[PDB]
């Protein structure tokens, strides 16, 4: 995150932080959706050109921090993993079209004032707040405590037009116009954390999209670009009630 | 957690607002 | 540059550096090749999804300049230019096929100590010293005063191997196997090695991207001048 | 192209060497 502001004490309580046993390492975002399952960008976990292959073992995540450099005793947790399950049609090799993954924990978290799950939306949630113009909420880390960015969902045109890459009804973008002055960006490092938005329905927070990549922040891009979460809901689905439990 | 996800311990369920969240409502036209 | 260590004085006196009027900064790195042709690299002037389409207006370039945080009175020199030259078949579309661009000087520049063309290779120079294992040497910034790294040629199956981004005929990358790099903040500017047999340096790259520093990928990729040569050669001749 | 081209006032011409081109030239080797 950039030009962001500091987040208040639970303000974000189903933010995940992905890592790399050894050498320690923060490698992502990520975003817990139940007592057992947290969702993340797929290429934080499978990207070969760059010899990033994970398996369970080589990984665990921590929930509940707020300080990136101060060990919070009793509040942040830590889960191994279980299994992983990466989208059967994710393409690295060309788009990050379907850049999305599940991460099952070896055993169940404790919720908390801290430690609180997302929705994923539905179909009237989804067709009644993606559009553009509308804002959605980023969460990650400042480049100390976690920092909060809102941004509004741009036209599909316009993310077409802003970007090189083919872009699919399975994604989507955001952020404000660079030339509109010092605005907060959602970055490259913010990867496989979520954005989300409040409904005004009934006033609960749905993750809406997965950080797939980022233009702006420090390059001369214009949008961040993310998964869309509700396009890929029965994959989802499908796989927490086949392998859940 | 299904039946209460989305609802934050510190927030929602004290019917307490953070600093932005307002700035999300407001882009709701 | 990234674990580079401080250029000596006049160590690469044809360094360029592209810079932005509004705000005035350091867009680019680049290279005197005569005392009014520059080169740089395609990809700092045009790329239509960002809305990056600079003109000769724009920008302005300062050469003969040892520190960032200071003008050099007698030493450094600024000029305007007069028109930009993108290379027809710059394919920013797929992955910066023939990432090449040469400005030229309104007025020439008066060579010094410390202002000094670097040579272009020949057929020969590039059969013989674009060869994997061998070091060429990459100048950018940070420090204050020019930073510079050595980094030696990567074997084409694995530089393709490091990459999604189709890799041609026209590009190379170079860097360490997972101390020192060349970045994106270093495009643009030049790879240069030293020859052999007549002691002269000569620029066989272009920094066209980086995929190592702020990202996690592995090497540097390079603008491979000598295949573009005849362009260059047409442009200035014509 | 320029007849002096790729010779260094501050080096070449004056038969001195910079602190690292010497691990450039060992690479060839």
């Amino acid at each position: 995150i950039v030009e962001g502001s500091d987040a208040e004490i639970g303000m974000s309580p189903w933010q995940v932080m992905l890592f790399r046993k050894s050498p320690q390492e923060l490698l992502c975002g990520a975003s817990l959706i139940s007592d057992r399952w947290v969702l993340t960008a797929a290429h934080c976990l499978l990207y070969p050109p760059w010899d990033k292959n994970f398996t369970e073992n080589d990984l665990l995540v921590r929930i509940g921090k707020h300080s990136r450099t101060r060990y919070e005793r009793n509040i942040e947790k830590i889960s191994m993993l279980e299994k992983i399950y990466i989208h059967p049609r994710y393409n690295w090799r060309e788009n990050l079209d379907r850049d999305i993954a599940l991460m099952k924990l070896k055993k169940p978290v404790a919720f908390s004032d801290y430690i609180h799950p997302v929705c994923l939306p539905d179909r009237e949630t989804a067709a009644s707040l993606l559009q553009a113009g509308y804002k959605g909420r980023v969460t990650g880390w400042g480049n100390s405590v976690l920092q909060v960015v809102n941004l509004p969902i741009v036209e599909r045109p316009v993310c077409k037009d802003s970007t090189r890459i083919r872009i699919t009804d399975n994604m989507f973008c955001a952020g404000y116009k660079p030339d509109e002055g010092k605005r907060g960006d959602a970055c490259e490092g913010d990867s496989g954390g979520p954005f989300v938005m409040k409904s005004p329905f009934n006033n609960r927070w749905y993750q809406m999209g997965i950080v797939s990549w980022g233009e702006g922040c420090d390059r001369d891009g214009k949008y961040g670009f993310y998964t869309h979460v509700f396009r890929l809901k029965k994959w989802i689905q499908k796989v927490i009630d086949q392998f859940g439990e | 957690g299904e039946a209460d996800c989305g609802l934050r311990p510190l927030f929602e369920k004290k019917s307490l607002e953070d600093k932005t969240e307002r700035e999300l409502l407001e882009s709701y036209i």
